[PDB]
């Protein structure tokens, strides 16, 4: 073997010893503070411009969340698409959770994004099992396969759009994933039948049964209730004594 | 039909007349089509059974009073219809709606009490 | 050039006459052959390093024996909660003012009465209500918060210290030249 | 498109050259046409590596590297003693990521805290040692071994007297392995 | 004209739905005299459809209520 | 210890685009080059194809 | 040289290309979009947020004037009063005409501000140009033909069109002064939004937003209240 004989060995050269390390303790929710009043501030400013249709907005660390009543999603989204301040014309996610506990089912988010001011916003809005949200395929045709998927995993059904087809389960297949009431497994299960020379559906057995281990949740609550952090200027003044 | 063959912009009906327009519409598509399922997916059953076992599925839900149910109803029958008229659904899932292709058939639930009981549940 | 010397480069070298034949045949001289050296790679095998010889580390506040109390640094029981304002929050935000700046002075008795008619009037009537109402005069108040103008949205970098967005400037050299249409940006 | 704020310094690209505006000469412009140049130069380089040495390994004969920490088959193992470390805490089935492991204890003729099932459903695992990190007696481990394809698929559902059998067998290695990355772990 | 009504009335014939065969006239209506039913009206019109290899649109089906109003479409379709 | 950077650094690996002209892919040496070959070969093909003819005069 | 930003180069940017005339399409945006809020009442944030945002972009962009434009704005409004029917949207329609191989030039009035949008006809090569590039409706018809046919074949066009060389009782409408590529990158430098070129699709895409900021009546109140539990996830305490 031909060494380079200027490349000596890099594990063969001695390492400086190091001694005590030592680490300051960061909270990294207090690097969110210089902007949480802006994030406030841009909140309030776009539920007075949309009054119609902005019920409140939270902020968490860097970010700002808006919830809407469904039939402003026209509105809303063409103000966050084409406004000069509000230059968010991005989609970078639209789905679904599932809250089974309220009488709309279904929570939307759309995840926004603005290349000009290097900002993110969220909206919520909510659906049901009947109840249809309008598409925004009008305004983001990235949106239109996002839909699809909320369509086809939640049943969620989308006003306007062409094409609202299943995306992701299999042609017949019947049911709605990720609804909370649907099983893990599913209910039915396929193979091939050599008497019929197809594959054929039949109903789920499973050799082992899904061992559900959520009952070994402590008995005891481990986070708490945490820490109020909202800037001085969206807290109602206190009145001073006498 | 913009994007593809069968494609029908998700539509919300304005009214009774016009959700019975619809249906009516859905389900002469279907029986229309009947013949044209029979062959692509080599059904080993006369179109008469396609037809009458298509009419099943329309007599379903022929008691909603909802309009809201309706159009979500509608929307399932067009993207049915739309992957059967495209050949993608396989004969498989096509098949598979006619519930007695079943190595137990039709017969799956016990016929009365006693029947179910000594056969455990069915 | 960019090309440093394949004598710095720990792949396995050419010899001899057969060395000259190479830096004499060869596209760049200084390119190796991707072959990696016996003594040196992976030498020795992870299996052969002294279990004896690594340590692992703590971090004296943290990993202390005698001056750290665990509650002190219990960061994911400080959370931060989700801070909501809902339309009737922003009425009386805009009614009465804030902590931070209050819109009348709110002194003793008979300011408290004036803090629910606060809370009170937001309930009632959305921030459009209110606006309607008090006329245009404080729909230039809501921009008077930020001095005027609409505010604009937080950018999410800090590399200059401050929330903003990031300044993307060109390279101040392109590695493709102007000769390939990519620029290369810093 | 841009960041808010001024402009990028010369953003903007330059205006386009005219085709007699471009700087290369008709001669050296014409011959790279006609001769192929830069394809020639590609096909040099695949001379070069032509008589450079390749990379292949003979397998089986030569194998490829593998660390200390490699996952590869389950083994279940001993103590010097000879008595089996596994005292069926059953943490290793409550972490599984695929449910593969299915235990079932009780109290052995002595007393003893031990196994009566020990299956591991070698067609669920996802080979991803998590197993063997939440081990409190280094009972379940991961060998180097790869090589065990086998016919049948009942084949790959090993009980506890083949897993038994197997850390038997790869003991040396399985120590070697745990050596050295003890201190690490 | 004779013969739109000779195939169509041995259609209705094997017909089932229909209530009694020999109600069937010139101007026999689907739901008052035949008790079809809505759904029963399309599978008739379909067979009124399929029989004369035609294709009859939804503008013109909904119309389709009485046998004297399919006569009067098929005779209007150059085609039979 | 723990596994660290050598004291002084690693040296500086090379990352930039080399790529380095060569002369024997240049278009001037080439055509210089095709060019001195057919112009041999066309004075060699019009000296035999004048011998072959003469060859051919003695044939017959 | 470089004093003039070539119209249609490359920006930087894919699909996006130099303005013809940046700062004039810019100011009609401004108050074009500032005409269209006249419809919303005063006291909507909306409102005020959007006029006072295009007012300070319309002053930056005012605050810029290229070269020989007192000169050629004088000149241009005599040349528009002397020709009015040349150039009225209710004589030649909202396109200046429809011979599209001649120049088309129309006024369109903004919020007390005259502007004229005149279309040019498309450069194109001589080699590939039929007719100088008359738009083609086909041959005429021929032979034995109805009155109706020849009503729907356009032959009442011929007492309507003009040819391309006609221009005797018309006058040439002459361009605006550009900025130069320098007066460009000042404007860049003050509105602080980018390219000119992209500033021109934002402002753009406030004028179609007031469109439906009116439809929708955004400053109408909440439409729909929250019912209770709607907005309440799995917070402690
Ligand atoms: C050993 C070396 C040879 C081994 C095989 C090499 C095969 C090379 C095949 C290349 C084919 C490339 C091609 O499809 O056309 C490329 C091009 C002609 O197409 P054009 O539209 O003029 O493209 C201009 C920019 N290339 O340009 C050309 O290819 C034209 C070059 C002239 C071809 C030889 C003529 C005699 C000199
Ligand atoms: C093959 C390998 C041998 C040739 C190259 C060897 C070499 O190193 O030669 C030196 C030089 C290389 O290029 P250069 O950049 O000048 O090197 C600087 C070094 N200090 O070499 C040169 O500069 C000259 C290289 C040869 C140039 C002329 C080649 C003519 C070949 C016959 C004509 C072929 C043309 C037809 C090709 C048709 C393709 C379709
Ligand atoms: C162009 C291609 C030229 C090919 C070379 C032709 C040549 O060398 O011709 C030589 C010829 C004499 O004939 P050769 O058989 O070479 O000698 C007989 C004994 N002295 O003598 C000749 O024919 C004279 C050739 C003169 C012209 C050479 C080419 C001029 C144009 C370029
Ligand atoms: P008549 O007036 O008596 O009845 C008309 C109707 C039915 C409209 C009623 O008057 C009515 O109002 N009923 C309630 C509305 C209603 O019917 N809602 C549902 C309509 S959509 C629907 O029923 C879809 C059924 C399934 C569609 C697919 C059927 C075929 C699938 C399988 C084919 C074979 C395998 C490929
Ligand atoms: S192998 Fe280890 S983790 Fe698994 S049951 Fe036995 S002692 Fe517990
Ligand atoms: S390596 Fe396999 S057996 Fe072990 S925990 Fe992961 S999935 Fe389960």
């Amino acid at each position: 073997v031909a060494l380079p004989k200027d490349a000596p060995n890099p594990r063969a050269i001695p390492r400086e010893p190091v001694g005590e390390i030592k680490q300051a303790l960061v909270n990294p929710a207090d690097k969110y503070q210089s902007k949480a009043d802006n994030l406030h501030k841009y909140g309030a400013w776009l539920m007075s411009c949309l009054p119609k249709y902005i019920q409140q907005f939270s902020v968490w660390k860097d970010e700002l969340t808006i919830y809407i009543c469904p039939t402003g999603v026209i509105p809303v989204f063409s103000f966050l698409k084409y406004n000069t301040n509000a230059e968010f014309t991005q989609v970078s996610d639209i789905t679904a959770v599932d809250f089974p506990t309220r009488e709309m089912r279904f929570e939307i988010v759309y995840n926004l994004l603005s290349v000009r001011h290097n900002a993110r916003i969220r909206v919520k809005t909510y659906a049901d099992e009947v109840t249809p949200v309008p598409s925004i395929t009008s305004l983001y045709m990235g949106a239109n396969w996002y839909e699809r998927e909320v369509y086809d995993m939640f049943g969620v059904l989308f006003v306007g759009h062409p094409d609202l087809r299943r995306i992701m389960t299999d042609y017949g297949f019947e049911g709605h994933p990720l609804r909370k009431d649907f099983p893990l497994t599913g209910y039915t299960e396929i193979r091939y039948d050599e008497e019929k020379k197809r594959i054929v559906v039949e109903p789920l057995e499973l050799t082992q049964a899904f061992r559900n281990f959520e009952g070994g949740s402590s008995a005891w609550d481990q986070v708490g209730p945490g820490i109020d952090r909202t800037p001085d200027t969206f807290k109602l003044p206190t009145p001073k004594p006498e | 039909v913009q994007p593809t063959k069968f494609a029908v912009t998700v539509r919300q009906s304005r009214n009774w007349a016009d959700a019975k327009q619809r249906v009516i519409a859905a389900y002469r598509a279907w029986i229309r089509a009947a013949p044209e399922i029979q062959t692509m997916y080599s059904i080993p059953f006369p179109v008469s059974h396609i037809r009458t076992r298509i009419r099943q599925e329309f007599e379903r839900h022929r008691y909603v009073n909802k309009l809201n149910v309706v159009d979500v109803l509608l929307q399932q029958s067009n993207a049915d219809f739309q992957e059967t008229m495209n050949f993608w659904r396989q004969q498989s899932h096509v098949m598979a709606f006619f519930k007695e292709e079943h190595f137990r058939g039709e017969k799956r639930l016990p016929s009365n009490f006693i029947t179910g009981f000594l056969e455990g549940r069915n | 050039s960019n090309a440093v010397s394949i004598t710095k480069k720990y792949t396995v070298q050419s010899t001899g006459i057969w060395e000259r034949i190479r830096r004499a045949l060869v596209i760049d001289p200084n390119r190796s052959n991707g072959v990696p050296l016996n003594p040196y790679n992976r030498n020795p095998s992870p299996g052969d390093n002294p279990p004896l010889e690594y340590t692992d580390p703590v971090t004296i506040p943290a990993g202390d024996i005698a001056d750290n109390p665990y509650w002190k640094r219990d960061f994911r029981r400080n959370y931060p909660r989700p801070s909501v304002i809902a339309q009737a929050q922003q009425v009386a935000l805009l009614s009465v003012g804030s902590a931070a700046q209050p819109r009348v002075e709110l002194i003793g008795e008979e300011g408290t009465k004036a803090l629910v008619a606060a809370e009170e009037e937001g309930k009632e009537k959305g921030v459009a209500k209110y606006l309607e109402e008090k006329g245009a005069e404080e729909a230039k108040r809501v921009l008077a918060l930020t001095g005027g103008l609409p505010p604009t949205p937080s950018g999410q970098t800090m590399v200059t210290g401050q929330w903003d967005v990031h300044k993307y400037g060109l390279a101040e050299e392109q590695s493709y030249g102007g000769s390939y249409p990519c620029r290369s940006f810093v | 498109a841009t960041p808010a704020g001024p402009p990028p310094k010369n953003f903007r690209l330059p205006p386009p050259k005219n085709w007699d505006e471009e700087s290369e000469s008709t001669i050296d412009k014409v011959g790279k046409y006609f001769l192929m140049t830069e394809m020639l130069r590609g096909m040099y380089v695949l001379l070069e590596q032509f008589f450079r040495p390749p990379y292949t390994i003979y397998y089986p004969f030569e194998k490829g590297p593998i660390s200390p920490r490699f996952r590869g088959e389950h083994a279940l193992r001993r103590y010097p003693s000879g008595e089996e470390r596994c005292i069926a805490c059953k943490l290793c089935e409550a972490v599984c990521p695929a449910q593969a492991i299915t235990i079932e204890a009780e109290e052995r003729a002595d007393g003893s805290r031990r196994t009566t099932r020990y299956d591991i459903d070698m067609t669920k695992c996802i080979y991803c040692g998590f197993c063997q990190e939440s081990c409190p007696v280094d009972a379940i481990v991961e060998s180097p071994n790869a090589e065990y394809a086998t016919e049948t698929r009942e084949e790959l559902l090993y009980n506890k007297e083949k897993l038994l059998a197997n850390g038997d067998k790869w003991e040396p290695e399985l120590a070697a392995a745990i050596r050295a990355d003890a201190p690490y772990r | 004209k004779v013969e739109v009504y000779e195939r169509i009335k041995s259609l209705l014939a094997g017909f089932d739905k229909v209530n009694d065969p020999n109600n069937i006239t010139e101007t026999a209506h689907f739901a008052n005299d035949l008790g079809l039913d809505s759904l029963d009206t399309v599978e008739v019109v379909m067979a009124i459809e399929e029989e004369f290899s035609i294709e009859i649109p939804d503008k013109d089906a909904d119309q389709i209520h009485s046998v004297d109003k399919a006569i009067e479409y098929i005779l209007r379709q150059p085609d039979a | 210890p723990q596994d660290m950077p050598p004291p002084g650094g690693y040296e500086a690996v090379q990352y930039k685009r080399n790529l380095p002209s060569r002369g024997l892919f240049r278009p001037r040496p080439l055509l210089a080059g095709a060019a001195v070959l057919m112009l041999y070969g066309w004075y060699k093909l019009v000296k035999g194809i004048r011998e072959q003819n003469e060859l051919a005069r003695e044939k017959m | 040289k470089g004093k003039f930003l070539v119209p249609g180069a490359p920006t930087g940017l894919t699909g996006l290309g130099t303005h013809p005339s940046p700062r004039s399409a810019l100011l009609y945006l401004y108050h074009s979009t500032l005409e269209k809020l006249k419809q919303i009442p005063e006291h909507s944030v909306y409102r005020q947020s959007v006029e006072a945002v295009t007012r300070h972009r319309l002053a930056l962009v005012e605050s810029v004037v290229p070269e020989g434009y007192d000169a050629w704005v004088e000149r241009a409004k005599k040349l528009l009063e002397e020709h009015a029917d040349q150039f009225d949207p209710t004589k030649v329609g909202p396109e200046g005409g429809e011979e599209v191989q001649g120049a088309r030039a129309v006024k369109v009035e903004r919020d007390g501000r005259v502007f004229v949008v005149s279309r040019l006809p498309k450069e194109e090569d001589e080699r590939v140009l039929e007719w100088d590039g008359e738009v083609d409706e086909g041959p005429e018809l021929e032979g034995s033909r109805t009155l109706e046919e020849k009503i729907e074949g356009g032959l009442e066009k011929i007492f309507t069109r003009r040819d391309v060389k006609d221009t005797v009782g018309r006058v040439e409408w002459e361009p605006e002064p550009q900025l130069t590529a320098e007066q460009v990158a000042e404007l860049e430098n003050k509105i602080g939004a980018g390219l000119i070129e992209e500033v021109i699709q934002v402002a753009e895409g406030e004028l179609k937003l007031v469109d439906t900021m009116v439809k929708a009546r955004v400053w109408e109140p909440l439409e729909e209240q929250p019912r209770p539990g709607q907005w309440e996830y799995f917070e402690r305490k």
